[PDB]
């Protein structure tokens, strides 16, 4: 019965005072006794005795009431471990990605109780610790940000971090802008964080993280609010189908519209108000949705007439109002009614834009299933009129306008989740393609319209199911576009093949990642129906290849999590799979389409291509580099000599000198890209250090191949001049940046920002990439000694190697001061095993003693770990 | 039950029970209307036709009469105007790009073998189509019509679109089947029952109503619809657009045949009135419906936004019983009878408003309130103003319960409740607050919110004017809501603190003084004035005097709008409510004086010379009030403002005189003396009194500016800038009078001015003055006139100005790096380069191709600096090969044509 | 690639001063090139427009991923019209 619950709190309260009367030992113990206990309430069940139930007991324990009188701050020192242990407990938890852009936690327990830590701490956190909260705010938020990096698709961290920030607003910790300004700088640079990460995100992840941004303190958000414009725009534009998300946007817009500088905000409002039009758009024929429809008006008034008028500005109209303008300026679909005796006439054009709208949308089942027959049968009528070629003098009229505003409809209606309608339209679209592809000359507007519709489907950001279905249409398109033409004309001009590839290329060159990604899927989905006519691979294939290299290069700046890397791998791989065969054909100098940027020539051959591939060897775009290496090896053996790479290279090194090759492993990239100039990077810092770092990595990764395959001789490779990188950029890095964090660069070079302090979203990429480069050095340098009994004699002129040895003892005595900070044994536990390999080439190198000069001449002690025995 | 509808069809379909020739059918489809079908009616009225179709000997039979599977193609082998429109949309490729100089109807058929070892977990042939490769060759009219009906029920929108399209077609067989008499006798019954529809519909469900109207577009005889039925439709329907179209086509297509046009014109106008486009209405009346000189003349001053004489011009016309024809029309009178009302509404002229809103009501000098119910014309017309006026008077603290009387009398009724609960729930709520009732006010406002949401959300998106026009009211409703909340909660009446906070919200939450029109200002202002009178009653620093402080300040902000929007006549009213009252506090009096004088100044634009001088002469008498001098010697801010206005006053006068120098003679002699007196150049030469006046002016200004430069340095800027600018504005017109004039007697006077102005503007520009930034090129032409002693001052100064203020004018700046005045800009331009290279570069290019330096240390210095800029752009010299790259796009033959020109 | 080969290469090329799209500046509020959109490629398409000077329509890809169509007028001094816009802003 209920009243006995106070006596249970009295019981479990008294036994915590007992433990603290030990004095100093306690903290660890109780901090972990609560912990195995919390593991029950957070593994206690819920569905989508509960995460709600024990909360009051815990609140009465984490509240410093007069229960002692009837030590007070130690009721809060208990809450202290409700940080200390609880965030140290992020180190408890492990989870990564196994069971088109969805993923799965490999270890369910480390989520399924842990998010009831989230939902229980959704009260177990939110007290101000009676203003004692200080030591936690900075350290807590710091910790949770630094590790929130581990897992996108996690809502919970942003929830708890938002509870942190909302509590921190009432504690005003950031007021006046050192723990305070440290955290201030963190969250300010976090404004370049999740707000930039936005463009990937998806339902509850996106909702819980938007919640966080919009709950941030105004004192930050006086800076460059173009960060959060999209965030708040998203909030309203989304929240209409998760109703209490919009409520956070109310909180925020309200809080802002007082505590923000009105002159700062006066210009911006133009972009915010328009998205509240929809919130008032109909009478429709968590707190309740019409609380929201009410609250927007309460805001608009309290926001004041001055700004309000922004709602009704012409720019609020456009992206609806296109649905209120004519599809053709003629009245196209002329039709004659059979009344019994005589015939009236109709222009069905005017039905189509409404019939479509229904056929896509109409929520009534029995409407929708009939509606499709309307549109299906009406489509036929168009084709009818397109072939009402009169015996009269008038040609059958234009239809392009309609076709354009029609054919995208059909594809949505084909990938449509309904079986029955799909079973009609999925056939239809094939018949359409099959018909339309029958043309004889270059730009049939209709064919263009159709194609462009298909491609406008295959780039679509939201809809993988469309991109899937469209993939079929693409294949079937090209298949049929073979199916309809004479050899002698197809050889003369493969018209729609040209008019396709050109548009594929442009999508491969588009800077937007989705605008590329679709074109790779198209290219996969035709591979198996390309390489059929001789002409096609004869004419297009180098152009196709080269373009995909560049489309890979452009992917470099993106997340890997679009999968574009892999899609592009297959796109190139299947080209390799062609070229295994038809190099036999390509060896002939013959007329082909000039790949983008080659010197124009009367005919082309595989030599011109492999020489171009050589030019691409030393370029910074990682997976382009890996490909051009591998492809070049797959392509030496099939030029007309068919020699090995080493024996092939012997010719051009004898003609051109190592100069030429260095001018492409370091002079590697566009025109004369001058990557041989290490000096400007050892002179001029800005985050463009990473661009140099990549350029060093590419210079190294060049050497990371061709000595290792023993394909050029080492005392050639380290040329007697101009090899600036290995001689300085390595040495400097080891002497002057390797021992150090970012600020050793971001001191004497350009500058390091503000008061020399900036985000882990920068620092992790710096230190990650930094900690890569050492690996490639070590692998490369080993590879000297393990191909040459002499290589040590040219690097001996860099006699001051010894900096690298202090790096190497660091690399084993606490490389976590450098690389284990990443968290991924996938990289981070081969790196020690790879490191240790090099040490054989040190032990059985004459240099051995200097390992002792780093360790055994100083540090070796026997019993100190047995001295620590009673402490362990 | 759909079987029952079909069973009801069993003889409605029958050949004698609805006709079986489809024209006579259509005539009898207009028998089918009953009000209890609207939403649905068209969707059924239509489907009947699409049974009568069926017994046509081709209804069962193919539409296409060749196999679409064969025999067809298309080509766009043309240079049509539609190609231009298509390449505007998104261009298609072309590629001739040449480097120098098997059956018919047949398909490459399968070749099964695969010439690969596949990706994993023979000869050409020709065929023609499987029956599965290509769609239906040849569908029949049957399958077109048949599927629609079941959905034509469900989307009436296609039904609307369909019906008109049938109907329109159905007429146009004409003389090959039906003669003149028949067609026309039929149109009379069509028209008549087209009226019956609009006469009888009481729901006005717009797809139906609109369709009858959209049908009426199509044929000339249909256009003689009841104009008031059209409007009566459209207003309830939200169908004003089609209402207008119908009327405009009526007015034109009925042109050649004036009395019904006069009716139509009033209705056309009423539609526009309900959507906010009054400018059109002016056009209607001025140029067709008005006849008399008075009519334009009233509209004219009204269009200039002075309703005062316009109101009186209407009143004068209304009460003029005699004329050069005895006969201004029934309509022109109807127009004045409305026009006059709005005048008062903007003028806040509530006493005449209640009076005139009722005086033409049927000799109710004994005031019957309820006669309105006799005519929806009256219920529409006079009622809003009457509610408004009575309520404003009540909120100004007048007393007459006749409104609550008439309202409570109305509450006994149904419409006389319901239309109030709908359209006036604001006022209903306010009247409950006026009777101290929280709950019922809280209801009528809670309702008002919902009412608005539907009101607005039903307005078309393209009705931007009206959408907007609805919207401002939100603030009033919200403030009512906030105020209700604040007074509903008892903790607000204990401490002055939450109340002190409240006023800060109301000060911060004004309307917009340049876009919110005055009536809307009036509302929130009045309403707050009343709400504070209620708080003042709930309680009674002294909150009461703080409330009067607010009341006063609010009147000011309101007055300010009625200046900025040139409702000067209203500002007179407001002034005269405070003219003596303000003369109590100190600061308040000062504020009043300033405001009055500002208003005098704005009024003093719109005017002739004597009229302007008269319009400002009086201000001198306030400005020479100097019991205020004690406050001004304490309150620098006001003192600055005082001097500013003061100098401005003289400036106006001096300009007025100097434009027309003898016009002093046009003013009554006492005032002609007051002028000569207070110029003080009683040498009595207008030119000398003008120089004197300008000098006298400059004294106030230069002092104002000095007082502005002093103890004004916050880590308010408006007045600082304003001073500096104002002085400069005056100096510029004088410098121009010198530049304009070959004979220059004003030489010793206009000595300081060139050097002086600079030091002001470059102070001002540090304060972010957009207007200085807009004027800035002035300096660049002034230094060229004043090279003696501008340059030094400008130079040592200009460094203190933010580089990114200049960017607009960059062309000018770079265009004088070769002239010695380069000295001023050279530092500046280099700084702009050193921040915004992508800004300067193009200007620099075009100028670089255009200088010629002097072969002297001055031109060398310049040439050498230019080399330093040029070189310090040639890192971007890498990129700008882009120029050459663009250049390739020009037609070479055109460039050769230019060069050879 | 027939008209003017260089745009049909134009790329991100490194160690470099990135090109901003022409004309984004206006004389207000301490402007911010880090917003001003930067070029990252061209549509392969071109179109001639009909007037005597046969002016060219091209399209620029931003690094901001929208597209920014432009006319190109050559052999012609636009400054006259340029100021008409400054006046029009005024």
């Amino acid at each position: 019965s209920p009243k006995m619950q106070l006596v249970c709190c009295r019981a479990i309260v008294k036994v915590f005072l007992a433990l603290a009367a030990k004095g100093p030992v306690l903290r660890n113990c109780i901090s972990t006794v609560v912990h195995q206990g919390l593991i029950r309430i957070c593994s206690k069940p819920v569905v989508l005795p509960t995460y709600k139930d024990y909360v009051d007991l815990f609140r009465h324990l984490l509240s410093s009431d007069q229960m002692m009188d009837s030590s007070e701050s130690l009721n809060h020192l208990l809450y202290d471990e409700f940080v200390k242990s609880v965030l140290k407990i992020v180190e408890k938890l492990d989870l990564t990605l196994e069971i088109a852009a969805n993923l799965h936690p490999a270890k369910p327990k480390d989520f399924s109780a842990f998010i009831n830590l989230v939902e229980f701490c959704r009260e177990i956190l939110p007290e101000k610790q009676a203003e004692f909260f200080e030591p936690w705010v900075y350290s807590f938020s710091y910790e949770l940000i630094l590790q929130s990096t581990r897992l996108p698709l996690i809502s919970g961290f942003y929830k708890l971090l938002s509870i942190t920030v909302r509590n921190a607003k009432k504690i005003k910790y950031f007021e006046g802008v050192p723990e305070k300004y440290s955290c201030f700088a963190l969250f300010v640079k976090f404004g370049k964080e999740v707000a930039v990460k936005m463009k990937q995100y998806k339902d509850e992840l996106l909702a819980s993280c938007l919640t966080f941004l919009l709950s941030l303190p105004h004192n930050i958000i006086e800076l460059d609010v173009r960060a959060y414009v999209p965030a708040l725009q998203m909030a309203f534009k989304l929240g209409l189908s998760y109703t209490p998300l919009a409520e956070v946007g109310l909180n925020a817009l309200e809080e802002w519209s007082i505590y923000i500088d009105r002159h700062v905000m006066q210009p911006y409002y133009k972009d915010i108000l328009p998205c509240l039009d929809g919130y008032l758009k109909t009478s429709a024929l968590a707190i309740s949705l019409e609380e929201i429809r009410i609250r927007v008006v309460q805001m608009l008034g309290s926001l004041g007439g001055q700004i309000n008028k922004n709602l009704l500005t012409v720019t609020s109209s456009d992206e609806m109002m296109k649905s209120y303008v004519a599809w053709d300026r003629e009245k196209r679909l002329s039709f004659a009614v059979p009344f019994r005796e005589m015939k009236p006439v109709i222009f069905l054009d005017v039905f189509l834009p409404r019939v479509t709208e229904l056929a896509l949308t109409a929520s009534d089942r029995q409407t929708k299933v009939a509606a499709c027959e309307l549109l299906h049968s009406m489509v036929m009528f168009m084709l009818g009129k397109a072939t009402q070629m009169p015996e009269g003098g008038q040609g059958a009229p234009p239809m392009y306008q309609l076709y354009k505003r029609t054919f995208p409809v059909l594809l949505r209606l084909a990938c449509d989740v309904d079986q029955v309608t799909r079973q009609l339209y999925e056939p239809l679209v094939m018949q359409l393609i099959h018909w339309f592809t029958n043309n004889k000359k270059f730009e049939s507007q209709d064919t263009v319209a159709l194609l462009e519709a298909i491609l406008d489907g295959i780039v679509d950001p939201v809809d993988s199911t469309l991109r899937d279905f469209c993939g079929r249409c693409i294949r079937e398109f090209l298949k049929w576009s073979i199916k309809q033409i004479t050899p002698q004309q197809q050889e003369k001009s493969p018209v729609n093949t040209k008019s396709l590839f050109k548009r594929l290329y442009s999508l491969a060159l588009h800077p937007n990642a989705f605008k590329r990604l679709g074109a790779s899927l198209a290219f996969n989905n035709i591979y198996r129906e390309f390489r059929e006519e001789e002409s096609l691979v004869e004419q297009f294939v180098f152009e196709a290849l080269v373009i995909y290299m560049e489309s890979l290069a452009l992917a470099h700046a993106d997340e890997k999590s679009l999968g574009t890397i892999q899609q592009c791998c297959d796109a190139i791989d299947h080209l390799c799979r062609i070229i295994e065969k038809k190099h036999v054909s390509l060896n002939k100098a013959k007329k082909r389409r000039l790949p983008r940027g080659f010197p124009p020539s009367a005919s082309l051959c595989l030599l011109d291509l492999v020489k171009w591939l050589l030019a691409h060897c030393g370029r910074p775009q990682t997976e382009c580099r890996h490909k051009s290496i591998e492809l070049f090896y797959k392509f030496v053996p099939l030029l007309p000599g068919n020699r090995s790479p080493n024996l092939w290279l012997k010719d051009v090194l004898k003609e051109e000198g190592v100069s030429f090759l260095i001018n492409t492993f370091e002079g590697g990239g566009c025109g004369q890209p001058s990557g041989i100039l290490a000096q400007p990077t050892l002179l001029y810092s800005l985050q463009a250090t990473l661009c140099w770092l990549d350029l060093l990595l590419a210079a190294l990764e060049c050497y990371n191949t061709f000595i290792g395959e023993r394909t050029v001789g080492a005392l050639q490779v380290l040329g007697t001049e101009a090899q600036s990188s290995l001689l300085k950029a390595v040495a400097f890095f080891l002497e002057s940046i390797a021992m150090h964090d970012i600020i050793a660069a971001e001191k004497c070079f350009g500058t390091g920002a503000a008061g020399n302090r900036t985000s882990p979203q920068e620092g992790e990429r710096y230190n990650y990439s930094k900690c890569t480069v050492v690996v490639r050095i070590m692998e490369f340098t080993t590879t000297l000694l393990n191909t040459s009994p002499e290589g040590w004699k040219l690097l001996k002129k860099d006699l001051c190697n010894t900096h690298l040895m202090r790096v190497l003892v660091q690399t084993l005595c606490e490389p976590a001061s450098i690389g284990f900070n990443i968290g991924d044994v996938q990289v981070m536990a081969h790196l020690p095993d790879v490191c240790v390999n090099l040490m054989k080439a040190l032990k059985m190198s004459p240099y051995k003693d200097i390992l002792e000069t780093h360790l055994r001449e100083k540090i070796t002690a026997q019993s100190i770990e047995e001295l620590c025995a009673v402490n362990l | 039950n759909p079987g029952l509808q079909l069973i009801i069809r069993n003889f409605w379909s029958h050949e004698t029970r609805l006709p079986s020739n489809t024209l006579d059918r259509l005539l009898a489809l207009n028998s089918l209307y009953s009000p209890k079908i609207e939403v649905h009616f068209l969707s059924l009225a239509t489907n009947f036709l699409l049974e009568m179709t069926s017994m046509s000997p081709d209804y069962p039979n193919p539409m296409f009469e060749h196999p679409l599977s064969e025999c067809e193609f298309q080509e766009y082998t043309i240079d049509s105007d539609w190609r231009f429109r298509s390449t505007v949309l998104t261009p298609m490729f072309v590629e001739t790009q040449a480097s120098q100089g098997p059956v018919a109807g047949q398909i490459r058929a399968t070749q099964q073998q695969h010439d690969f070892t596949l990706t994993q977990t023979q000869v050409v042939l020709y065929r023609s189509y499987r029956h599965g490769d290509l769609p239906d060759i040849q569908i029949k009219h049957s399958s077109l019509i048949t599927p629609l009906q079941a959905v034509a029920q469900r989307d009436p929108i296609i039904a609307k679109q369909l019906f008109s399209s049938l109907f329109s077609g159905i007429l146009k067989e004409m003389d090959k089947f039906k003669t003149l008499s028949e067609k026309n006798n039929i149109t009379q019954k069509l028209l008549q029952d087209f009226n019956r529809f609009l006469n009888t519909t009481f729901s006005f469900f717009p797809p139906f109503v609109s369709c009858i109207q959209d049908i009426s577009c199509q044929h000339a005889a249909l256009l003689s619809l009841d104009p008031a039925a059209v409007s009566a439709g459209c207003l309830a329907s939200l169908q004003q657009p089609v209402g207008i179209r119908l009327l405009e086509e009526a007015l034109l297509r009925l042109l050649p045949a004036l009395p019904p046009d006069v009716l139509r014109w009033v209705e056309l106008a009423k539609l526009y009135r309900s959507i906010g486009e009054y400018d059109v209405l002016r056009g209607i009346f001025t140029s067709e419906i008005g006849t008399k000189q008075i009519t334009q003349s009233a509209l004219l001053a009204e269009a200039r936004s002075d309703y005062s004489e316009a109101a009186k011009q209407y009143d004068e016309a209304l009460n003029k019983q005699d004329w050069v024809d005895g006969e201004p029309t029934e309509a022109e009178k109807d127009f004045w009878e409305l026009a006059s009302l709005d005048c008062y509404n903007h003028l806040a002229e509530w006493k005449s408003l209640e009076y005139c809103s009722t005086a033409s009501i049927d000799s109710e000098n004994p005031p019957d309130l309820n006669k309105i119910w006799s005519e929806p014309f009256y219920q529409e017309t006079y009622l809003p103003y009457m509610i408004r006026s009575k309520l404003k008077l009540l909120l100004q603290g007048e007393a007459d319960q006749s409104l609550l009387t008439f309202i409570d009398k109305a509450m006994h009724g149904e419409l006389q409740k319901a239309i109030l609960e709908l359209h006036y729930s604001q006022e209903l709520s306010l009247l409950y607050l006026l009777q101290d009732d929280v709950d019922r006010a809280k209801y009528y406002i809670q309702n008002g919110i919902q009412s608005f949401m539907q009101n607005y959300s039903s307005i078309d998106v393209l009705l931007h004017q009206s959408r907007l026009t609805k919207l401002q009211s939100v603030q009033a409703l919200t403030e009512i809501q906030e105020f209700i909340s604040f007074i509903s909660k008892q903790g607000n009446l204990s401490s002055q603190v939450p109340l002190k906070r409240l006023l800060n919200t109301w000060t911060n939450r004004y309307p917009d003084a340049k876009m919110d029109p005055m009536n809307i200002w009036d509302d929130i202002i009045t309403n707050r004035c009343f709400f504070l009178s209620k708080i003042e009653e709930k309680l009674t620093e002294d909150i009461s005097s703080l409330i009067r402080s607010c009341k006063f300040s609010m009147k000011m902000k309101m007055i300010d709008s009625a200046r900025k929007q040139n409702n000067f006549s209203l500002a007179m009213k407001l002034l005269k409510e405070l003219h003596k009252e303000s003369k109590t506090r100190d600061d308040w009096l000062v504020s009043w004086v300033q405001s009055y004088c500002r208003l005098s100044h704005c009024r003093s634009r719109s005017q002739g010379c004597s009229e302007q001088v008269l319009t400002v002469l009086k201000t001198v008498s306030l400005l020479d009030e100097n019991n205020v001098s004690s406050y001004l010697s304490k309150n620098i801010l006001a003192f600055r403002d005082q001097n500013i206005l003061l100098g401005t006053t003289y400036r106006i006068i001096a300009n007025a005189l100097s434009s027309e120098p003898a016009c002093l003679a046009e003013i009554e002699e006492d005032k002609a003396r007051r002028i000569l007196e207070l110029s003080g150049s009683s040498s009595e030469d207008s030119e000398k009194v003008i120089a004197g006046l300008y000098q006298r002016a400059f004294q106030h200004l230069s002092e104002a500016v000095q007082a502005a430069e002093e103890e004004a340095q916050p880590p308010p800027a408006a007045g600082v800038i304003d001073a500096y600018m104002t002085l400069a504005d005056f100096c510029d017109q004088q410098l121009r009078k010198e530049e304009e004039n070959a004979s220059v007697i004003d030489s010793a006077e206009l000595q300081a001015y060139p050097a002086l102005v600079v030091e002001k503007m470059l102070k001002a520009l540090k304060l972010n003055s957009n207007e200085a930034r807009l004027k800035f090129p002035r300096l660049l032409q002034i230094i060229e006139r004043y090279p003696e002693e501008t340059l030094s001052l400008m130079t040592k100064e200009i460094s203190s100005v933010p580089c990114w203020q200049f960017i607009s004018w960059i062309s000018h700046m770079v265009a004088l790096l070769d002239k010695d005045q380069a000295v001023a800009v050279q530092h500046s331009v280099e700084e702009i380069t050193d921040n915004y290279p992508q800004a300067i570069v193009y200007p620099f290019i075009i100028s670089s191709e255009s200088y010629s330096f002097k072969d002297t240390s001055t031109g060398h210095k310049n040439k050498e600096f230019v080399a330093r800029i040029k070189s310090k752009l040639d890192q971007g010299g890498v990129i700008q090969d882009f120029i050459n790259a663009l250049d390739q796009l020009s037609n070479p033959e055109l460039l050769f044509k230019d060069w050879s020109n | 690639k027939e008209c003017s080969p260089w745009m049909s290469d134009f790329k991100v090329e490194f160690l470099r001063n990135e090109l901003e799209i022409p004309g984004q500046y206006d004389g207000r509020g301490k402007p911010l090139p880090e917003y001003h959109v930067r070029i990252a490629g061209f549509d392969e398409r071109v179109t001639v427009m009909a007037s005597l000077r046969r002016p060219k329509r091209i399209i620029i890809r931003g690094h901001d991923e929208r597209e920014h169509p432009f006319l190109v007028k050559g052999g012609e001094d636009l400054r006259q019209d340029q100021r008409v816009e400054q006046l029009f802003q005024v």
